[PDB]
């Protein structure tokens, strides 16, 4: 056959998908962030200098 | 001779289960009398044996044909097994692309 | 041997395989963290020049 041993290694393969799309999102959404808050720190700096 | 024919009424998904792997398998062809080497090493062959994988699946009556499906990591000692149990080392799947072609090629033949 | 215990190991494979897939996860988020740390910290360093 091919539904002992595979089959439930599909759902784990599934699930494996799954928590790789996880991760891979996680890292789009640190590297956004991350430029996001690069982006806005500085802009903080910046109203801090014309105040000065 | 039944060991150089290509196959084209065996290979199927139900035996060939070609998916996100998990997988390794292999034909066998072996005789009828060395039959006991491998009916008799059902389970003592190795690990990381499928069930059912083993049991009768199909017989020429002079070669005897399974699917011997082991993992994807552990392929190296059934490999290294293969050439001292005489296992036809015939990498075959299930894939029309290659299946097609050979039909395709005697009828052209013929017609030619 | 018996069919019980060949599917004890394959119960050991689908555990491995979302082992495998939770722990490249959070290698992922590891190095998501630090590439977060380390863009974020460039283009700080960069304007804080910029605008000095």
């Amino acid at each position: 056959s091919q539904k002992n041993g595979i089959a439930t290694l599909l759902q784990a393969e599934k699930e494996a998908h799954e928590i790789v799309s996880k991760a891979r999102k996680y890292r789009q959404d640190k590297l956004k962030q991350a430029k996001t808050d690069a982006a806005k720190e500085i802009d903080s700096y910046k109203i801090q200098k014309d105040k000065e | 001779d039944l060991s150089v024919r290509s196959l084209h009424d065996i290979v199927k998904p139900e035996d060939f289960v070609l998916n996100s792997e998990h997988l390794t398998t292999v034909l066998v062809a072996v005789p009828k009398s060395l039959k006991s080497d491998f009916e008799k090493s059902y389970e003592t062959l190795s690990k990381n044996v499928v069930p059912a994988s083993a049991s009768v699946i199909a017989e020429d009556a002079e070669y005897v044909l399974f699917n011997v499906h082991l993992f994807k990591k552990n392929v190296q000692e059934f490999t290294t097994a293969a050439r001292e149990k005489k296992f036809i080392p015939r990498e075959f799947n299930y894939s029309e692309e290659l299946i097609d072609q050979l039909k395709k090629e005697h009828d052209s033949a013929a017609s030619l | 041997l018996t069919p019980n215990q060949v599917n004890d190991e394959l119960n050991k494979m689908q555990a491995f395989i979302r082992k495998e897939a939770e722990e490249k996860a959070k290698e992922i988020q590891l190095k998501a963290d630090q590439e977060y740390e380390i863009e974020k910290t460039n283009i700080v360093r960069n304007e804080t020049n910029n605008i000095d």
